[PDB]
RNA sequence: UUGAACAGAGAGCAUUUCCGGCAGCAGAGAUUUCAGCUGU
């Protein structure tokens, strides 16, 4: 912590007060900084599900390469994860080990969907807006940031009517019709 | 054995007593060469026992010319006769470290019991006390040593060139 | 040379249950002279000790000491100590587990709800106030105020000086008790799982996982002398553990029911355990005798603590009660609650206090000051306990006035001389010695030749066989115990000559019986 | 009720003026300082590891070496940094070891200069000027002993006819030379050992036991009138110069390459011989060595004592040198280099801190006697730390974990393989002598310290 | 740390001082915490000679309290154990440490010398010699140390040989201040006066002259003149002959004013041949000084020396028998001066008349003197 | 290599030669300390 001299750094090399090997390079912290994750245990709650997908993918690739059970369940899991939005392509089954990843499950969260739909300028702005209760999917208002938005369910991410944000974008283009409140 | 050290300087003469010898065989090594830069270890080698200051710039210029042309002046005779012990002239002379190999013969002409050393060990002891200067002297001189150096350099140069103000 | 206080500075040694070498004789004589000179000169330092310990003394027979009030102490003592006697009223989060740094400079409080605050309690400087909204249980500093470990809902987390999270430990699954071993740099962890985990803070490496095998860990304390961990279980059993042996070093039967709290003296000699059977028990640690058994407390003692000057602070809910000189051998030092008719041979409480609103969560003495910090349901309260702190610290072990540069260099130096976790034994002086195998006389190779000689001639002298002796009640004759302890189906030459010498013994016993 | 608490007062613990250091109160209670065995065990382990990383013993080679391998070296026993070396091609050189550069070189002879030493030549007509001239004399196989003077810049008292002030002459070759430490005398071994003085041009006395030649020579350093010599009939002969005669000889198994006398004990000497070990002998009883220094793997070429008399240095024909504590009998340290071949001469400088080795590729190299020890002057904090660490390594010396670290060196491949086959050979002969002793009746237990003397004139009672 | 070493060097004397039942443990802990304060201030950074001085004053105060408590408790005046010299030895070592650290304040050096001298029989005069030797080595130019060294070794020990050696070595070092010259002629006159008084005393119970003082007087004039002509006109001799003669005149004025002070404090040594010892300085001043003190300027100084040579027998009391013997000498002096001088004639006449009138029934013989010097 | 007288150093080593006991008395410096004679 004091920038050890040469004899000290030679004499105690494995000493590190910040980065440990159980930390795994602080990647929970790293991807929760990237996608602005509030609570500490969401990374590991997603890591359990990525481990489920990859455990099944291992145990399913250990079946013989031609039997219809392996082919049906590999294709069925691939279709389910593409439809949910974690996987970005349902083509190859090496996605079920390589491209299945806590960052993919985190890119499917509601503020990241928002920021990619240009509905907020950054992920922290999207977090603030859906905490303030501006965003509804479908009819019903969504209030928490961790909400996972599937591919067919991202067509209905809008703002609530009577939103001040909806009002100011309509009045920026002065398409505001005050009959329907905005 | 390098027992005493004579440092001449514009404010006067200094006799130092060598406490610890530096290494002779390892004298070119890195730690021995930079212990004379570190002051905390140079004070383990050198201790000041005497400093006779000059009577003014006139005696300063006289002793600067005598030190320049390699002669023992009367103030040198006084301070060396005060400080150096009456050793033998035939067996184990007292060893004085100077920086001037042609001032040495003038010192043995006056004190035959003194052998004088100016080789690389005495040279880097001398440049250690030159490098530290005012810190070794413990506060006992009047006059800043660089101000006396400016005065003595200008006086020496005008004397050597015979600068007339007429 | 005499030194009336030498036996504090003396040092025990090995004994057998003189020499002809001249050089070794004079070497041992010089060693004994040096040991005597060193003990004497080390014990003459008690002149140089700057301060004096505190006290309070009754000066009357009507003036009992347990009925002296904290406001009366705060009036009677100086303004600096009266300002050290702090009180934080933190009502909304839960009961506050208290913890002090090993020099008394920093305080670390944890609410049960989420509120963890590390602070300089004696200035007004807090340096971490973090609200971790899951139920925290305990915390401790590591080697400094610069890092602290908190035991949260499940995982133990490690935070830096200003409160940023450094580590989430994926092991240490449900901690309830954390304690740091400062000379070994080990964070020790126990809780609702029946597991005890030693984690090296410097390298980052989980040193040991040990099955307690006795359910959740009800109490936990560290011997400051030899760094073994005393855990108290729901059996009424304390067990002393080291990170080398996967079994407990010792298991003591302290109480009935569970063990609510354990405290150890800093000399490593006495241990006070409170059980849930309303029983405080003072234990000798070194010889494992039970010194005192104060049974039938009015309500179960939820905490015990032992100061640096040997006070005993027991806490039974609202009440805190301190006894002086209770950790001694004699039966006149058994801690009582009243003196029946004024008996001087009854250890009445040294002082008591009642936290009338609440139930105290934990106790901890402030290290080098005369205070007892008790954390309770509505925050923190320091109590001015005058006999309760080492007045003369050593400033190069741990310094209450230490600066930032001194903290930096002391951190690097103690990190450099970190003791390995394998050196933790029940006694600390057992890592210079020789094995308790490997014969106590050193061998001079003449006797090695002699040993190999009788190993060659174990046959036909039967030196590895029990000797024939007829009069030894031949149902327990040694040779038949050899024959029965051996497996009864294999036949080797050793057991053949035991059978031969057994028949010889039976025939000699037969003829001795016949002539008798 | 009287009452008193801890009044810390902050004037005694944090100083008033900012320029001065903080008070460090101490309290020597073992309660305050708990882990007293483990803490200094780890300090002794960190001291052994720090020594094994600070071991940088090679100071430097001096000059450019010689052309044909250094076979003779002599320090002068009165000046710290002066060293004379001679090679196989007859060139001798005088060295300032401070600047690592030769004062002078000399094409001294035509053959090998087989010996050289240094003198303060007591002429009784001239007066020796030892403050500006140094004197080295040197014998070779071209039947000459030559005495040279060197211009030396060590005092600046004066201001000159340097080389070859005289030329002693023998009829047969010479093989060794050593100068008496007084009274103008030296001795040369060769076909026969002669005594000389620097005035007369002929030997004063021939002091030879028999008609068997002499390979080496050393004068004693105190009791200066006792000579010792090694003859090629595996013989070690002592001479006395009061009686002007030999004194006693012993015959060993193999040939003694060198002797050096103990400068602090005046009757002990160490021989360095061709079975690969050194023998520490008492002059008053040559029937047993009082040590054997065993760790070399080829023939030991040269030995020398520390001027403190406490350790010896020992260079051998396996291209490595070894330093031995005098009371142990195994090597404290081994120095090797891929560039160093066949170290034929080793001296121990009068500082007792550096070790001069002359190899046979040509080079003369300086080493530190203590590898981890630096030569700066030390403040009292670092001096106290260093001697605390020395005492701590001393009292934990035999713990297995620090013994395996302090015992460790990198030895070359050839010396390591010779070492392990030497181990399995010695273990085999111990197995076979144990069997033979189990059977046979009267097998005497001969000591290791007596196992190398085949005989001794003037038997001991 | 070294404060720890010094503090635990202080413990055997208080072992002994608790065993001898005068101090108690609770008060000796108080003197140890005060001494801890002082030792830490001594050997930490930013140290001061006032820290040394206050430590010496504290140690002397606890020594005086220890003596008072010994006389009151044990009713002896020393316990002849460790605790009656250890504290004075401590004070001497604090002085030695302070003079090794700050060897520049002569106040502290002289406090060291005063305490070491006043320690009495218990100290050693070679221990005072050692600190005189190192102080004179460090300050060779400061002259009062030479005077104090020689004054201690003559006015206490009466060591004439060593005192002569001290004065000759000091005059070797700084032969420029006249104060050392005057104290050397003072010492030589005191030595010759003690010599002739011990001769007179051995006569009254039962060659070697002031020519030593005259020879050191002669070299005093020569070397003081040389050092003033070298001190002024400092760097070079770039000055024309007007400035050279102005300089040489001024050095004559300087040197002759010092010899005026020499005779003025020379007259009071009246136990030797004071007439001869003043007349030799008169004849040493009477000769030529290479720039015509008589035949040119410094004629006022020539008149001053003529007045001195006139009154050199008339240095007498109002009992003027010497005046009635040799006032004709003063009349011939005034006649020989007024035979040449012009205004110094009238000046010397009026001055000798005013001097004799000021210095000299009794008014009737004084009326004869007034008629003589009228 | 020894001897002699001389000049010294404070840098070593003994031992019972005296003192660090008491007064009487004069002396010394700034009311405390300092310096010698006649006996205990």
């Amino acid at each position: 912590v004091r920038k050890l001299k040469h004899h000290e750094q030679k004499l105690l090399k494995k000493v590190d007060f910040l980065e440990w090997k159980q930390d795994q390079g602080h990647r929970d912290t790293q991807v929760m900084r990237t996608y602005h994750i509030q609570n500490r245990e969401d990374y590991h709650k997603y890591n359990r599900i990525c481990g489920d997908i990859r455990r099944l993918a291992n145990k399913l690739s250990l079946l013989p390469p031609t039997d219809p059970f392996r082919r049906k369940h590999e294709q069925l899991l691939l279709d389910k994860l593409y439809a949910m939005g974690v996987l970005t392509t349902k083509s190859k089954i090496s996605d079920l080990e390589n491209k299945v990843t806590v960052s993919a499950i985190c890119r499917r969260r509601l503020p990241v969907i928002m920021h990619r739909l240009k509905m907020a300028e950054t992920i922290q702005d999207a977090v603030k807006f859906i905490e303030q209760g501006h965003v509804r999917v479908g009819p019903n208002l969504i209030n928490d940031p961790a909400y996972l938005v599937t591919r067919n369910m991202e067509d209905y991410v809008t703002w609530v009517d009577n939103s001040k944000i909806k009002k100011t974008l309509l009045r920026y283009r002065n398409q505001i019709d005050d009959f329907d409140f905005s | 054995p390098i027992e005493y050290l004579l440092f001449e300087e514009p404010t006067g003469y200094a006799v130092f007593k060598v406490k610890l010898q530096q290494d002779d065989i390892g004298s070119r090594l890195k730690e021995v060469q930079e212990q004379i830069n570190d002051f905390g270890a140079f004070t383990k080698l050198i201790e000041l026992v005497s400093f006779a200051p000059f009577k003014g710039a006139a005696e300063a210029l006289e002793n600067a010319n005598d030190i320049s042309e390699g002669l023992v002046s009367e103030s040198l005779k006084a301070i060396l006769d005060l400080n150096l012990p009456k050793a033998s002239s035939k067996k184990k002379n007292i060893t004085l470290a100077i920086s001037d190999k042609n001032l040495g013969p003038s010192i043995k002409e006056e004190f035959p019991y003194v052998d004088c050393i100016s080789n690389e060990l005495a040279q880097d002891l001398i440049r250690g006390v030159r490098l530290h200067g005012e810190k070794l002297f413990k506060g006992l001189q009047s006059g800043d040593l660089e101000r006396a150096q400016l005065g003595l350099g200008h006086a020496y140069s005008r004397a050597k060139v015979k600068f007339s103000v007429q | 040379k005499e030194r009336e206080n030498q036996n504090k500075f003396e040092r025990s040694t090995y004994t057998n249950n003189q020499t002809k070498d001249k050089k070794l004789r004079a070497g041992l004589k010089k060693i004994d002279e040096q040991y005597k000179k060193a003990v004497s000169s080390a014990a003459a330092t008690d002149y140089l000790l700057p301060e004096s310990n505190g006290y309070l003394e009754p000066e009357n027979e009507l003036e009992k000491t347990f009925k002296v009030q904290q406001s009366e102490i705060k009036s009677s003592v100086d303004v600096s100590t009266a300002n050290k006697a702090l009180d934080l009223s933190l009502k909304e989060f839960g009961p506050y587990h208290i913890k002090y740094a090993k020099n008394g400079t920093h305080l670390l409080i944890t609410g049960r709800k989420g509120h963890v605050a590390s602070m300089d309690w004696r200035k007004g400087q807090l340096r971490a106030e973090l609200f971790l909204n899951e139920t925290c249980h305990s915390a401790t500093y590591l080697q400094n105020e610069q890092y602290f470990a908190v035991a949260q809902k499940k995982y133990t987390f490690i935070y830096d000086h200003e409160g940023t999270e450094l580590h989430r430990l994926k092991q240490h699954i449900e901690a309830r008790h954390l304690d740091f071993l400062p000379y070994h740099y080990l964070l020790v962890t126990a809780g609702e799982t029946g597991w005890l985990k030693y984690h090296d803070v410097s390298t980052g490496q989980l040193v040991s996982e040990l099955r307690t095998k006795a359910g959740p860990t009800m109490a936990m304390a560290q011997n400051p002398w030899n760094a073994v961990m005393h855990l108290g279980h729901s059996n009424g059993t304390v067990s002393l553990w080291s990170p080398s042996m996967p079994e407990p070093l010792v298991k003591l039967l302290s109480a009935r029911g569970p063990v609510n709290s354990i405290a150890i003296d800093r000399s490593g000699y006495y241990m006070a355990t409170t059980g849930a059977d309303r029983s405080m028990k003072i234990w000798d640690i070194r010889n494992f005798k039970q010194l005192h058994s104060v049974e039938s407390l009015p309500t179960p003692g939820t905490n015990v603590s032992i100061s640096d000057t040997g006070l005993l602070a027991l806490s039974r809910g609202p009440h805190v009660t301190l006894w002086k000189d209770a950790l001694k051998l004699s039966g006149d030092s058994k801690p009582c609650f009243g003196s029946m008719g004024g008996n001087p041979h009854r250890n009445t409480p040294y002082m008591s206090h009642l936290f009338a609103g609440n139930k105290v969560e934990n106790l901890g003495f402030v290290p080098f000051e005369d205070l007892l910090g008790v954390g309770h349901q509505t925050g923190i309260t320091n109590l001015i306990v005058p006999g309760a702190g080492e007045a003369n610290y050593d400033a190069l072990e741990l310094n209450p006035f230490e600066t930032k540069k001194q903290r930096q260099e002391q951190e690097v130096r103690t990190l450099l001389n970190k003791l390995p976790a394998d050196t933790i034994t029940l006694d600390p002086n057992s890592i210079g010695s020789v094995d308790k195998r490997s014969s106590t006389i050193r061998l001079n190779a003449k006797d090695l030749a002699q040993t190999t000689m009788d190993a060659n001639n174990k046959a036909k002298t039967n030196s590895d066989i029990p000797d024939v002796k007829p009069d030894v009640k031949g149902k327990n004759s040694g040779l038949r115990s050899f024959l029965r302890k051996k497996t009864q189906n294999v036949i080797d030459e050793r057991k053949l000559r035991v059978q031969k010498q057994l028949d010889k013994e039976k025939n000699i016993r037969k003829r001795n019986h016949q002539i008798k | 009720m009287k009452i008193k608490t801890i009044k810390r007062s902050a004037d005694d613990y944090v100083p008033v003026k900012s320029t001065q250091e903080s008070q460090m109160p101490r309290n020597l209670n073992p309660e305050l300082h708990p882990f007293e065995r483990a803490r200094e065990y780890t300090k002794a382990l960190n001291a052994t590891k720090l020594e094994r990383m600070f071991a940088k013993p090679f100071v430097g080679q001096l000059g450019y070496g010689h052309r044909d391998g250094v076979y003779a070296i002599a320090k002068n026993y009165g000046s710290l940094n002066k060293l004379a070396t001679g090679s196989a091609d007859g060139v001798i050189k005088y060295w300032n070891m401070s600047t690592r550069e030769e004062f002078v070189s000399f094409k001294a002879h035509y053959g090998l200069v087989t010996g050289l030493c240094v003198t303060q030549p007591r002429f009784h007509d001239k007066k020796p000027d030892l403050k500006s001239q140094n004197f080295m004399l040197s014998c070779s196989d071209d039947k000459t002993v030559k005495l040279w003077s060197i211009n030396v810049d060590d005092y600046s008292n004066k201001n000159n006819e340097e080389g070859l002030i005289r030329t002693f002459d023998g009829e047969s070759a010479f093989q060794g030379i050593d100068s008496h430490r007084e009274n103008s005398t030296f001795a040369t071994g060769g076909a026969k050992i002669h005594l000389w003085d620097v005035n007369r041009l002929k030997p004063v006395s021939d002091l030879s036991w028999g008609a068997d030649n002499i390979t080496s020579l050393k004068f004693n350093q105190n009791e200066t009138d006792i000579l010792a010599s090694t003859g090629s009939d595996n013989s070690i002969v002592l001479y006395d110069l009061r009686t002007n005669s030999p004194t006693q000889k012993i015959v060993q198994t193999m040939r003694t390459n060198a002797i050096c006398w103990n400068p602090m004990e005046a009757f002990n000497f160490v021989t360095a011989n061709e079975d690969h070990n050194a023998y520490y002998y008492d002059m008053r009883n040559l029937s047993r060595s009082l040590n054997v220094f065993k760790d070399h793997v080829s023939a030991v070429m040269d030995v020398d004592f520390s001027p403190t008399g406490d350790e010896i240095v020992t260079g051998s024909y396996d291209k490595s040198i070894r330093i031995y504590k005098t009371n142990h009998g195994h090597s404290r340290e081994i120095y090797h280099t891929k560039r160093m071949q066949h170290v034929f001469q080793v001296k121990y400088s009068m500082d007792s801190k550096y070790i001069i080795s002359g190899s046979d590729d040509g080079n003369v190299r300086l080493w530190r006697s203590k590898a981890w020890e630096r030569s700066n002057v030390k403040t009292t904090r670092e001096k106290n730390k260093l001697e605390y660490d020395e005492k701590l390594k001393e009292r934990f010396r035999h713990m297995p974990e620090i013994k395996r670290i302090s015992r460790h060196r990198h030895v070359p491949q050839v010396i390591k393989k010779a070492q392990e086959i030497k181990n399995i050979e010695l273990s085999s002969i111990k197995r076979r002598e144990a069997n033979e002793r189990r059977t046979r009746k009267d097998m005497p237990y001969i000591s290791e310290r007596k196992k190398q003397i085949v005989g001794t004139v003037h038997k001991y009672e | 740390s070294k404060t720890r070493y010094y503090l635990e060097q202080c413990i055997p004397e208080m072992d002994d001082l608790v065993e001898k039942g005068l101090f108690t443990k609770n008060e000796v802990s108080l003197i140890m915490k005060k001494r801890t304060d002082f030792e830490h201030r001594l050997n930490s950074r930013g140290s001061s000679i006032n820290d040394y001085i206050k430590y010496i004053n504290y140690e002397s105060n606890v020594n005086k309290l220890r003596a008072k408590r010994c006389k009151r408790i044990l009713q002896v005046k020393k316990t002849n154990s460790l605790s009656d010299w250890s504290i004075q030895q401590r004070i001497g070592f604090i002085y030695q440490r302070g003079t090794n650290k700050f060897p520049q304040d002569l106040k502290f050096w002289a406090m060291y010398l005063n305490y070491m001298k006043a320690r009495g029989n218990q100290t050693s005069y070679k221990k005072i010699h050692n600190i005189y030797n190192q102080l004179l080595k460090l300050h060779p130019t400061n002259v009062d140390i030479w005077i104090s060294c020689a004054k201690y070794e003559y006015e206490v020990h009466a060591n004439f040989k060593s005192c002569r050696n001290i004065f000759q070595n000091g005059l070797r070092f700084n032969p420029d201040v006249p104060k050392l010259w005057y104290e050397y002629v003072k010492f030589e006159l005191n030595f010759i006066t003690k010599l002739i008084n011990r001769r007179k005393v051995m006569g009254l119970i039962n060659a070697l002259r002031g020519d030593i003082a005259l020879t050191i007087f002669d070299v005093c004039m020569k070397t003081l003149g040389k050092h003033y002509i070298n001190k002024h006109k400092g760097y070079y001799a770039i000055s024309d002959s007007k400035m050279n003669i102005e300089l040489n005149k001024e050095t004559l004025n300087y040197l002759f004013s010092e010899s005026l002070r020499y005779i003025k404090l020379f007259d009071e040594f009246l136990d030797l041949e004071r007439d001869y010892l003043i007349n030799h300085v008169l004849q040493f001043w009477k000769n030529d000084m290479y720039d015509l003190s008589l035949r040119k300027d410094l004629p006022e100084l020539y008149l001053k020396t003529v007045m001195i040579d006139i009154t050199l027998n008339i240095r007498y009391m109002p009992v003027e028998k010497l005046d009635i013997d040799q006032l004709q000498l003063s009349v011939k002096k005034y006649f020989a001066y007024i035979s040449k001088l012009d205004s110094a004639s009238v000046k010397s006449l009026k001055n000798e008349y005013r001097s004799y009138l000021q210095d000299n029934a009794e008014d009737d013989p004084r009326y004869k003197i007034l008629d003589l010097i009228i």
